[PDB]
Formats: structure tokens, C-alpha cells, sequence
């Protein structure tokens, strides 16, 4: 399904899918502005065939699928007597652009704002802009504002190592990096390819750099050895640096070009500046190549596309750095180990005034929602088979203990603490642990009454990971030593050559500079500080810190004071932190 | 080089190397002669390339690795069988004798200690694995069966879960624990080396240690557990064996674990209305708790009043004693004030 | 990442691998009772020849459309031949065409022929030889 | 197998004069090069301040050849 409208200056819109006979849609990357052409059928001779006149710079929108993807001015029209047609060239909104032509003196400007500035000046509206952190200075006597704007982006991409392209879509002007977007359709031979074309050239290749001074003469030279591996010869490139410029040789330097060109069929969504993929028959092997000209055609009931593409690399099998998804083993409640597991009989508890016992250890009345429970304390309740060998072998709690309940019910299970006093809560001679579960009312504990079941105890480790043992220990080792700014040795440390020297003994490698060790690793919050995490407080980190928890972290100060532990409290100044273990 | 050198290499410069007018080719008696040989040259070139391969202590597979180990006295770690107890539940006075085999799924286990069925010690005997396997550490409420039928027997259970069960250590495991050993330099000059071994046992965060504290030739070191608590017995027996197993010849070692001190606290105070004199004590309590959790060293009587005075519901203090008096209580290492009573009177 | 084999590859390149399926593997059924099998407390789990026959009688056994959890190509149009809606002759070209569009959706079945067609009473017979990889 | 590692060697380390105009802070990491040879601040120096326009510099990379001279 494609629609065409066309809009005329006194005001009518006319739909005139009905009498289109052919339309083209097309573009390239070495123009901004994408063309659309078109006939319709109309006759002289014969007075039924007339139609309506479409005048010169009236606009024109194309529709597939109801989605617009073309609006443009008539530019030319042509009509011819033997055949009953008319001919009509359409223009993207692109070409205004190159019209403008204005003189500029930039200094020490980003990339973004020229851009911005040069579609401001010349009046029109901005989509979005490529954001590129590069300073560009230059001078500008009568150059259009594409050649502007292109020169500059293209002095960023010296540095990014991207390309940039300008796009005009609909009634906005955009500024996007090639390749970016990646469609999910892929070319195979057997499946949607009518005919491809291979080519390797050497002809465009470069693999010498002279520079030479704004004098003419020679200053230094370079060669690729990559390069001049596949090519014997040297071919020479020459570039003159000026006083204020630095040239960077890596950039000149060309290789081998592969292309291929390609006709098949596809969606309105194949077009330059996008990458695409392209299956190998004989290897089963896939490659990435990014478009640079494409061309779609409607006609007679049917829908092909011509590409021209460059070649990028081989698609990784599988994945190449293999990414994989990072989380923590555990999401709540890691390295919980130890858990014994013993047999437990459970028994409802009713909150009653009459009978007693609502008190706990500390006498404080009993909340629902707290999950606690009644189990033996040590000292409560003891038998005679209670014998050394059986409290080793059954070990009674704790008050405040964090055990593992299991009742067989939805949450009725979970960690319960040991705080209820309850009378005659023992354990049996098998080893059975009476364990008394609170309810809120009455109904629900003689809905539970008495069940049979599992409880965990004693289980739990707590830790975060082994390194962080050892880079505390070492950080505690180096305490009281004398502070010197720029030492890294045993001897004396600075600010952040202290956690250098730590990490660096659990094979840990930092930027020696803590601004520099502040853009490593996660980030950390204040309330997911754990020992081992490092904390960075003012905008200069002059010093970091090394957290060991407990509200305190070890690191040193500056010069006149010592190795020593701090209170996190006391530095207000807090700004973020790192985890690198 | 090996891979390069194939039969067709081998055939073909052998052949010209030989200075005959006769024609070498395919089918001709000097070619019949010639292969044949170089074939097997051919096939001995690639167990020549595997030989330097298998002859290294990074890959050398599992028997020559074991032989390469044990040069160095390293020896493979085998697994040891779980340990468990179990409840035989039956008739009175059926009696099930040691090395009856009992049975869970496919695996089996054997009963250590004679047992009888209501009999005063009790109807619970150990029970170990036949076989070495992390597999065998079964968890709780798991009906085992009886291999060959004893009268009187009804039904065979576990109160608690099986451990012990260890697995057989793998060669990657066996490489690297060789290669942290010989990387691992090992003196006995300076005192680092005990908080080092010390700090290689889980559930230990601080480490001191005493020279000569039972006259020469005596070493005590100090462990402590997170936020310089008490340590369960458990840690402190697997501190003190990694530390003889690191130790050198000549020390004795002791491990020991901080002990609470008694404090007892009395004063005469004025309570606000509607304030009894149990709720301040929880509070105060709970207070001086936290303050001895976050004390270090001696007891500071100001700390102490000044805790006392803050408490909520009180509103005059007089006559505070600690343990009787108004000075500081200086505390040793690896000990802790603990409240032992209170004494306080409206 | 850096070869272009597309014209051809490079003598010293060494391909990764060649593209095979694994070996067939699924969990036994028995088709007299319609149930999985258990062996010494487990799943018993068949291999090649013999998982191929229970995942066809599991395709055929199944209708096209009426399972939403199912996609469009698996199952089997079967139940609109019950009752001589059709034709003879054309019933049998459908029950061919029917069978062999249903099986060729398996990666490991190569080529499917029905045979022979015969009507007697109120029963069709039919002989399907199915070829595989192994 | 017997324990021994090879070297890599150790980055030179030295410390650069910054002359300019007063109140411009260098922040801490700025990037600065002798040649082919590149180098890093260690501290965050303004310049005309009491703690004068000093700090420490460490190459990115070890060898001799970054032992630079005066």
C-alpha cells in the first residue's frame, strides 16, 4: 500500500494513487537531499483521459504502510505528445542548505554548537545533533553551510573514528553517525537475493605520511607495516601542518576497499546510512557493511531495491567479547551457608490476655508482622536427656536469632527470630524442635493448629569476597606511615598510591590518579557502601578513601599527617563511589 | 615444521633427492620402494608434536601429572564419605548391629554403633556413606530402607542433614594449588607470617598475637570476629590447625576468644511522672548496650551519666557508681564490658 | 573479523568448523499406554531412530489450529477427511499432501513419500517411508 | 614452575613546573606529551598558589626511555 498526495497553492489536496504509473525513491551519501520521481497518465487527445494540472513547486507526500517517509517540491515537470504521460522530478527540503553561503570566525568551538549556530543563522528547524565532546577552530569566507558543517563534523570523526551524515526528514534537519541503527533483515542467497557483484581495489590505497612545516620542507614521515604487507609498493601521501596545528599521521593512512552491489528484495527501511547483513553461501559465514546508496522502484505490482554497500568486518560467531548479563549471585540475602537443617513441629500462637505469656524476653507486646517465633533458650527449659552430647548435636538459640522456617504454607515460610517466650517449647528426644509460630487472631491459629515441618539455624557468612580481606589487611599494614605526595612505595604513600598498592596486591590494576580511579569500576551508593569500596568526597579527589564499613574507611589525609581510619560521617562532602572487586 | 611436513613433502623430497636415470612417478618400482616408509614417517610426526605438549606441568593430562606432582610431593586429594545419624523406629528390643547396610535411592550406608529399638541410649546410631561423594550429603526427612529385611524395623529416617562428603580434587584444582605453593614464599623470620596464616581462616577480622607469653618458645595468638566479637569454637579450631600446618618448627600455638567483663551499675535517680522505673531500665539498657558495642578500650564515667541523664523518663541523677566507684574501668584486649545488675532506686 | 571471503578465502584460513546437528535426543514414550517411561526412578532418555518416531507420532497425533501454544505449522489437517467430505481420489491426494507438509518442518527428516492408498470399508490405509540423516 | 617471574620494569616518575596565568587549576589526570613519549599530573596544581604551580608526573608506560633528563 502506497499513497501520494499532493498539496497546490490555492488550497486543495488532491489523492492521486489511482493514476500513478511508476515511482522511484532514492538517495546517497555524498548529497543531503533524497529525490523522488513519479508519473501519472494523462491524455490530449482523448477527453476522458485528462487530469488534473499539478504546477511547479507544489508539494508532493509519499505514504507506505501509513507511514509518511517523503515530503518534497516539484522541481521539474515534462510532458510528451506520442505518450499519454507526464513526468515530475521531486527534491527533499535538503537542498536549502546549500543555498546559504555566509562567513564565519570560529574559536575553540564544539563540533555541536557550529552546527547549531549554522542551522540557526539561515532560519530552520533541528531535529537532533550528533553529540561530539571535540573544539574546532577555523575560518569560513564563502562556504556554503553544508561544506561547513561537514568539514567539521568531519575533524570530530578524526578523533571519534565515526562517520557523519546530514539527513532532512520531513520538516526537520538531523545530524546522526552511520551505522548506528542495524536492521534485522538479512540478505542469504537462497532466500531473497537476485544478483550480487564482489570487488576488491587497490587503487585508492595509501600507506606513507610526510609532513612538512608551512615552509615546504620535510619535518618527519611514517610507514604502515599492516598495510605495506598486503601491498609491496609505497604509495606517499603529503600534508602540511600549520603553527597551531598538530597533525595526527594514523588518520591518513588508506587500505584495501571491498564492496558489493547488491539488487534483492526488502523493506522501505534499506537505506544509506544504516548497516546491513550479508550471509556467505560457500562458508556460512556473515558480514556487516553499511549502505551508501540505494534505490527502491514500484512498478506493475511489484517491489525490488539496489544497494551499494562497503564492506565493514565478518560478524563474531556467537559473541565476540561475549557479553554476559552481570548480576549478583543471590538478589537478597548473599552467602547464606551453614544452614544446618533440622526436623521441626509447629504449634499456632493466639495473643490472649487470660492465659498469659504475651510478654517476650523483654517484655515488650507481640507484633504479627514481625514473623517471631518460640524456640528453647539457653537456660529456659532443660531436661534430662539434655547431655552435652545432644546440645552439640542439637544446639539451642539464641534471643534475636534469624532461623529459617518452613511450615508448607504461602507466607507462613521464612526467617523468623527467635524472640516469643513460650512454656514448654523444648526439642524431643530425636531431635524434633518445637517451634511456635504468632498469628494475629484466633481463626488463623486454629486454621494452622499443629503441623509437621523443617527449620534452618546457624546459618550465615556475610561476606563480600576474599581480596577484600587481604586490601584491608594491607591498608591496615601501612597505618601511621609518613605521607608523601607522589610516593608509591612501602616506605611512605599519597592519597591514592595507598590503594594502588592494595588492589595491585590482589592483581587489581587502577589509574594512579584518584580523579582518574574515580571513572573505574560500578558505581557504589552511600547506603550500598561495603568494606572494600572506595569513596570520593570533593570535586578534586585530592584524597580517597578505602571503606571498610562500620561508618569508617582507611586513607591518607595529606602532607603533616599520617596513615589513620576516619569516620564517613565527618566528610560531609560525599559525591560517589566505586567498586572494583 | 611438524604440521607442514605431510607424506607428499616427505615423498616427494626424498625422490629427489635420489640420483637415478630411471622415471619416478606413480607406479614405477623406485616410487613402490620409497612409500610405504615415508608414511610412517609421516604418523611419527605427529606423536613427536604431541610429546612436548604432554611433557609440561601446565597440560600433562592425569597419570604424568600425578607423576609430575609427587616429584614435587604434591598429592591428589581424595574425598572422604559423609557422616550422618539416622532414628530406627519398630518394635521394642529389635537389635540392628554394626555394619548393616541401609539404603537411600541408589545410594548406601552403613550403621556404626550397635543400636536397640527402645532401648535407654536412645534409637539413633551413626550412619557413613559406603562411598566418597558430595552426592551423598542428604538433606533432612529422607526415608532410607534396609538392604536385607530385619524383623521388627518400620521405618528408617534422618533427623538433621548429611555432611562431610567431599568430592575428588580435579587436576585445574591440583595445578593451581600447586602453583600458589611454590609462588608462595614461606619464612619463619617475621611476626606477619602468623597474622597472615591467621587471616587465611574464614570468620576472623582481626588478628593479635603475644611472643613469649608462656615463656620462650611460646606464641599466643588473638583472633576476632566481626566487629571484634566473640568467635565460635568452630573458627578457632580451624585457625588453630591452618596455623600448624604453616608453622614452622620450634612454636607452640594457642588460640583463645574474648571473654565478657562483669560491670555492675547503681544510682539514685528522680523519674518523670508517668514514668516507672523498669522502662528507663530498658532504655538505659539498651542504651549502654550500644555504647559498649562502640566503646574501645577503658569505660569513661562521663559517657556513662551522660547516658544515664539521656535517658527518656528520667529527670534528676545523683550517686552513679560503677562497680562501686566513679573512675574509669580500664578493659584489656580481647575482653568486653557486659551489665551484669543493676541497682537503681527512686 | 578482518578476511573478505566472498570472493574467496585465503589459503592460509583455516575454517572454524563444519555446520552438523547434534545426535537427536528425546524422552521415551510408549505408545500403547500414551505415557513417558520411567527407568530406575528417572526419565529414560532414547537417542537418533527411536526419538524420531516418538516426536512423529507426537506430530501426526495433533491438530493444526486448535492449540493457541502451538505456532501455524505444527500439527495436522487429518480431521477434516473424517466422513467422506471429499472424494476418493481427492481425499487421497489431500491425506498425502496433508502428511508430507506436516513432517518436512523437522530439520532431521530429509524426504517423505506415501506409498500406497487403499480403501476398504470405512478405513484408509496408507504406507509412509520417511528418510533421515542417520 | 619454579616460582620466578620476569620484570616488566617500573615507570619513570618525576614532577613538572606549570607557568601561566594565575587561577588556572590542572585538573587531576590531565594528559600532557614529550614527543612520542606521554605523561599524566598526579596532583591537582593551580597555578600562582601558595602551594606554587608544582606537581608530580608519572609516565603511562615503563621503559628507559621514559627516564627523561632535565
Amino acid at each position: 500500500m502506497i499513497k501520494i498526495w499532493v498539496h497546490i497553492k490555492n488550497g486543495s489536496i488532491y489523492d492521486i494513487t489511482d493514476i500513478v504509473d511508476k515511482v522511484s525513491w532514492s538517495g546517497d551519501y555524498k548529497s543531503p537531499s533524497r529525490t523522488l520521481e513519479f508519473s501519472i497518465i494523462q491524455s490530449s487527445f482523448d477527453n476522458v483521459f485528462q487530469q488534473i494540472d499539478i504546477p511547479i513547486a507544489s508539494t508532493v507526500c509519499f505514504y507506505v504502510d501509513e507511514k509518511e517517509l517523503f515530503r518534497g517540491m516539484i522541481i521539474n515537470r515534462s510532458k510528451d505528445s506520442s505518450s499519454n504521460e507526464i513526468s515530475f522530478v521531486s527534491k527533499d527540503m535538503g537542498f536549502l542548505l546549500t543555498q546559504s553561503e555566509v562567513s564565519y570566525n570560529f574559536k575553540d568551538k564544539l563540533v555541536e554548537d557550529i552546527a547549531k549556530q549554522v542551522f540557526a543563522e539561515n532560519r530552520l528547524s533541528v531535529g537532533i545533533i550528533a553529540k561530539t565532546n571535540v573544539k574546532y577552530t577555523k575560518m569560513f569566507i564563502g562556504v556554503n553551510g553544508y561544506d561547513t558543517i561537514m568539514s567539521a563534523y568531519t575533524e570530530a570523526s578524526k578523533k571519534t573514528k565515526k562517520k557523519y551524515m546530514i539527513e532532512a526528514n520531513l520538516d526537520k534537519f538531523n545530524v546522526i553517525e552511520k551505522g548506528t541503527v542495524t536492521l534485522s533483515v538479512m540478505f542469504e542467497e537462497g532466500f531473497n537475493i537476485i544478483n550480487t557483484t564482489f570487488s576488491e581495489s587497490m587503487e585508492n590505497v595509501k600507506n606513507k605520511v610526510i609532513v612538512v612545516d608551512q615552509y615546504g620542507s620535510k619535518i618527519s614521515e611514517k610507514i604502515d607495516n599492516e598495510i605495506f604487507k598486503e601491498v609491496n609498493v609505497i604509495m606517499q601521501k603529503v600534508i602540511q601542518q600549520q603553527e597551531n596545528q598538530d597533525v595526527d599521521i594514523d588518520s591518513e593512512f588508506n587500505g584495501i576497499e571491498k564492496s558489493c552491489s547488491l539488487k534483492g528484495y526488502g523493506d522501505v527501511s534499506c537505506i544509506t546510512g544504516r548497516g546491513v547483513k550479508v550471509k556467505d553461501s560457500y562458508t556460512k559465514l556473515v558480514g556487516l557493511f553499511y549502505i551508501d546508496t540505494d534505490k527502491h522502484t514500484w512498478q506493475n505490482g511489484e517491489y525490488q531495491i539496489e544497494l551499494e554497500l562497503n564492506f565493514q568486518n565478518l560478524m563474531d560467531e556467537k559473541s565476540a567479547g561475549q557479553d554476559e548479563p552481570k548480576e549478583e549471585s543471590n538478589l537478597g540475602g548473599e552467602d547464606y551457608a551453614g544452614g544446618k537443617e533440622f526436623t521441626a513441629e509447629f504449634t499456632a500462637y493466639c495473643p490472649r490476655k487470660e492465659e498469659g505469656g504475651d510478654t517476650d524476653c523483654r517484655k515488650k507486646k507481640l507484633d504479627p508482622s514481625k514473623k517471631t517465633c518460640a524456640a528453647p533458650m539457653v537456660g529456659k527449659y532443660e531436661q534430662t536427656y539434655y547431655t552435652k552430647e545432644f546440645l552439640n548435636k542439637h544446639p539451642l538459640l539464641n534471643y534475636g536469632d534469624e532461623i529459617q522456617v518452613i511450615t508448607g504454607v504461602s507466607g507462613r515460610d521464612g526467617v523468623y527470630k527467635v524472640n516469643d517466650v513460650g512454656p514448654a517449647i523444648t526439642i524431643e528426644k530425636n531431635g524434633t524442635y518445637h517451634i511456635d509460630i504468632l498469628f494475629g487472631n484466633v481463626e488463623e491459629a486454629s486454621k494452622f493448629g499443629r503441623r509437621k515441618g523443617k527449620i534452618i539455624i546457624g546459618g550465615y557468612s556475610g561476606n563480600v569476597s576474599d581480596k577484600a580481606k587481604i586490601v584491608i589487611s594491607e591498608a591496615k599494614k601501612h597505618l601511621g606511615k609518613p605521607y608523601k605526595w607522589g610516593g608509591n612505595g612501602p616506605s611512605s604513600f599519597d592519597c591514592s598510591g595507598l590503594m594502588v598498592y592494595c588492589f595491585k596486591k590482589v592483581n587489581v590494576s587502577l589509574p594512579r590518579t584518584s580523579n582518574q580511579q574515580s571513572k573505574k569500576g560500578k558505581k557504589v551508593e552511600q547506603k550500598n557502601l561495603q568494606a572494600g569500596d572506595l569513596v570520593f568526597f570533593h570535586n578534586p579527589v585530592s584524597h580517597v578513601g578505602l571503606y571498610i564499613g562500620n561508618g569508617e574507611f582507611l586513607h591518607a589525609p595529606q602532607k603533616g599527617d599520617v596513615v589513620k581510619i576516619s569516620k564517613l560521617s565527618s566528610r560531609r562532602d560525599f559525591n560517589t563511589a566505586r567498586r572494583v572487586l | 615444521m611438524y604440521s607442514d611436513q605431510t607424506y607428499e613433502v616427505i615423498k616427494n623430497r626424498t625422490l629427489e633427492n635420489i640420483n637415478l636415470d630411471i622415471y619416478k612417478g606413480e607406479g614405477s618400482f623406485l616410487n613402490n620402494m620409497v612409500s610405504g616408509n615415508n608414511l610412517e614417517l609421516s604418523k611419527i610426526y605427529l606423536e613427536l608434536s604431541k610429546m612436548h605438549k604432554m611433557a609440561f606441568i601446565q597440560d600433562t593430562y592425569n597419570q604424568f601429572l600425578d607423576k609430575r606432582v609427587n616429584e614435587f610431593g604434591v598429592y591428589r586429594k581424595l574425598g572422604t564419605e559423609s557422616n550422618g545419624e539416622v532414628e530406627f523406629i519398630g518394635e521394642k528390643g529389635t537389635v540392628i548391629n554394626n555394619g548393616t547396610i541401609i539404603s537411600y535411592r541408589d545410594l548406601l550406608f552403613v550403621v556404626i554403633k550397635d543400636v536397640t529399638i527402645g532401648s535407654e541410649e536412645g534409637d539413633n546410631s551413626p550412619v557413613q556413606a559406603l562411598e566418597v561423594g558430595k552426592k551423598y550429603n542428604l538433606p533432612t526427612n529422607c526415608e532410607f530402607k534396609l538392604v536385607d529385611n530385619i524383623s521388627g524395623v518400620t521405618k528408617i529416617t534422618n533427623t538433621r542433614s548429611f555432611e562431610g562428603g567431599t568430592d575428588i580434587e580435579t587436576d585445574e584444582e591440583l595445578k593451581e594449588r600447586f602453583y600458589k605453593i611454590q609462588r608462595n614464599q614461606a619464612t619463619s623470620g617475621n611476626k606477619a607470617h602468623y597474622e597472615e596464616w591467621a587471616l587465611e581462616v574464614d570468620g576472623v577480622y582481626n588478628v593479635k598475637v603475644y611472643p613469649r607469653w608462656d615463656g620462650p618458645g611460646t606464641v599466643k595468638v588473638l583472633i576476632f570476629g566481626k566487629n571484634n566479637q566473640a568467635v565460635d569454637t568452630e573458627t578457632i579450631e580451624r585457625c588453630q590447625q591452618h596455623i600448624d600446618e604453616e608453622k614452622p618448627i620450634g612454636p607452640t600455638i594457642t588460640v583463645v576468644t574474648p571473654l565478657p567483663i562483669e560491670i555492675s551499675i547503681s544510682a539514685v535517680m528522680k523519674l518523670e511522672d508517668g514514668y516507672t522505673l523498669d522502662n528507663v531500665k530498658e532504655s538505659f539498657l539498651e542504651s549502654i548496650n550500644t555504647y559498649f558495642r562502640d566503646i574501645r578500650g577503658e569505660i569513661i564515667y562521663t559517657k556513662v551519666m551522660g547516658i544515664l541523664i539521656n535517658t527518656t523518663g528520667v529527670h534528676d541523677l545523683s550517686n552513679l557508681l560503677i562497680n562501686g566507684s566513679t573512675d574509669n574501668i580500664t578493659i584489656n584486649e580481647d575482653k568486653i564490658p557486659s551489665v551484669t545488675t543493676v541497682n537503681f532506686s527512686e | 573479523s578482518t578476511i573478505f571471503p566472498f570472493i574467496g578465502v585465503p589459503e592460509d584460513y583455516i575454517l572454524p568448523k563444519t555446520e552438523e546437528l547434534p545426535i537427536f535426543r528425546e524422552v521415551a514414550w510408549d505408545f500403547e499406554k500414551d505415557e513417558p517411561i520411567l527407568e530406575k526412578g528417572d526419565f529414560k532418555i532414547i537417542e537418533k531412530k527411536e526419538a524420531l518416531k516418538v516426536w512423529i507420532y507426537k506430530c501426526i497425533k495433533t491438530n493444526r489450529y486448535e492449540h493457541e501454544i502451538y505456532s501455524l505449522e505444527y500439527g495436522t489437517e487429518l480431521s477434516e477427511l473424517i466422513g467422506q467430505k471429499y472424494t476418493k481420489g481427492l481425499t487421497e491426494s489431500e491425506a498425502s499432501r496433508f502428511i508430507k507438509e506436516a513432517l518436512l518442518i523437522n530439520p532431521y527428516i530429509l524426504e517423505v513419500n506415501v506409498k500406497s492408498a487403499n480403501f476398504n470399508r470405512d478405513i484408509l490405509s496408507a504406507n509412509v517411508k520417511v528418510s533421515t540423516i542417520y
